[PDB]
Parts: structure tokens; sequence; C-alpha cells
């Protein structure tokens, strides 16, 4: 079933899903398509909330039907970063997240390009390949942003 | 056969008026509903701000904690 | 009164339509308010937690402070 989704601003592009594909599957397609995590996609079936532990048959996802997604104010995970000025900013992340992705989000909040950023968690400098999960970066961990090139 | 069609139309019309009324009631509900979410939104930003503030204070306190502790 | 019925039915249709759309919109608004509320409560929880942590460190600091002030 090719199927579509209304958003807070409202957005719709290429799509396909099957009655067997999980309610988590459609939202995962939403993450892969829109860059918006699964714990921030609030999903509705015609004024009813799509839940967990139920195929989209359990509602059910007929082809060419409009489900709805609106953006949760935050996700399940967030970390703090100490800023060039020593202030705290807090970032919505997932253990999946690459350091390249975190530096994008910091570039989002503070406007410094990731190529000029250096991130320090526990004395350790973080490289653009690895993830928050690897480095055992947990909820409420603080990272220190520094200027690569030392400043 | 016009009489039958007029009785049917008037019936359907009673039904329409019923539905439109219930509808308008639901719309009032929607205005207070919007106000409410705007509040929850506000509350959330207020709280994130507080959390961020406490996080800076905490980190300060903890620094002094580390330095003083290994110092004495 | 047949023309009256078809006309009045057309206008009625206009409003009924706008109505069902608004019922959809408000259907989204309630979902939104329940989510913003959920998030706000989460952030208040977090705020409340980091805040007690801060109070722990603050207490502990005050005490150590008076412990190395008094002994000198």
């Amino acid at each position: 079933m090719q199927i579509f989704v209304k958003t807070l601003t409202g957005k719709t592009i290429t799509l396909e899903v099957e009655p067997s594909d999980t309610i988590e599957n459609v939202k995962a397609k939403i993450q892969d398509k829109e860059g918006i995590p699964p714990d921030q996609q609030r999903l509705i079936f015609a004024g009813k909330q799509l839940e967990d532990g139920r195929t989209l048959s359990d509602y059910n996802i007929q082809k060419e039907s409009t489900l709805h997604l609106v953006l949760r104010l935050r996700g399940g995970m967030q970390i703090f970063v100490k800023t060039l000025t020593g202030k705290t900013i807090t970032l919505e992340v997932e253990p999946s997240d690459t350091i390249e992705n975190v530096k994008a989000k910091i570039q989002d909040k503070e406007g410094i390009p990731p190529d000029q950023q250096r991130l320090i968690f526990a004395g350790k400098q973080l490289e653009d390949g690895r993830t928050l999960s690897d480095y055992n970066i947990q909820k409420e961990s603080t990272l220190h942003l520094v200027l690569r090139l030392r400043g | 056969l016009a009489e039958q069609a007029l009785a049917s139309k008037q019936l359907q019309m009673d039904e329409m008026k019923q539905t439109l009324a219930k509808q308008e009631e639901d719309l009032e509900t929607m205005a207070v509903l919007r106000a409410q979410m705007e509040v929850y939104c506000s509350d959330f930003h207020a709280e994130r701000a507080a959390r961020e503030k406490i996080h800076e204070e905490k980190e300060q306190l903890a620094l002094q904690l580390a330095i003083l502790l290994k110092e004495n």
C-alpha cells in the first residue's frame, strides 16, 4: 500500500508500505525520509493515535489514507554541551547518532561549522565517524565544545 | 410525488441542523484546546531553561567539589 | 419550496464540509496538546532531578566549606 502522511507544516513525498509492515516501520520510513527520529513522530489514524505492538492492519492502513504526524517537543534522549562561552545548551540525540550528526546539531544551535568544532567527552576527543553509543555517552552527559585549531 | 420529496428533504434538513449544531459545539472545544497546547509548550520551554540553568550551576559546584576534595 | 431545499442544502453542504475538515484539524490539535503535555511533564521531571542533584552538591559543599573554615 503506497501511503501518505500530513505534518505540522504538512509534507508529503514518495512512499510505500504493506499491511504487515509494523507501525514502527512506517515511522522508521519517516526517519529515513525526513531526518526526524522515531521518538519525535506522533502518529495518528484519522483522529486516533497509532500505538506500539500492532501492525498497521490493526487499524487499518488502507492504501491512499492520510495518517498524521506532528512533532513531539523533545525526544527520549538529550545531552548537554558546554558552549564556547561556558553556557549549557541541550541537544536531542539518539545513541545511534554519529558525531558528525551531533556537530550538525550544534552548528544548528550556535552557528559554528562542524569543521571548526572539537568535542570532548571525558578527556577524550570525539571523531566524526563514531557514535554517542560507542563512547558510552548516556543521558545528561556533558560534552565540551572547543574550537578545533584550539581557538 | 412532490409531497414525498418535500417530507424527505425536511427530514434530511432536521438531521443537518442536528449535525451542524453538534459540530459548532466541537469547534468551541477546539479554541480552548489550542490555548491549552500553547500553554504546555510554554511550560516546556520554561522548564528546559530552568534545567539548563541548574545544569550550569551544578557543574560549577561539582568543579569546586573535585578541586577542594583532592586539595584537602 | 423545492428550489429552497436544493439551495439551502448546497449552502449547508458548504458549512458541513468546512466542519468535517475543522474536526480533522482539531483532532490533530488534541493529539498535539496531549504530546506537549507529556513532554512538558518529562522536562519538569528532568528539571526536578537535576535540581535535587544540585542541592546535594550544594549541601555537601557548604558542609566541607565550614569544615575547613572552622578547622583553620
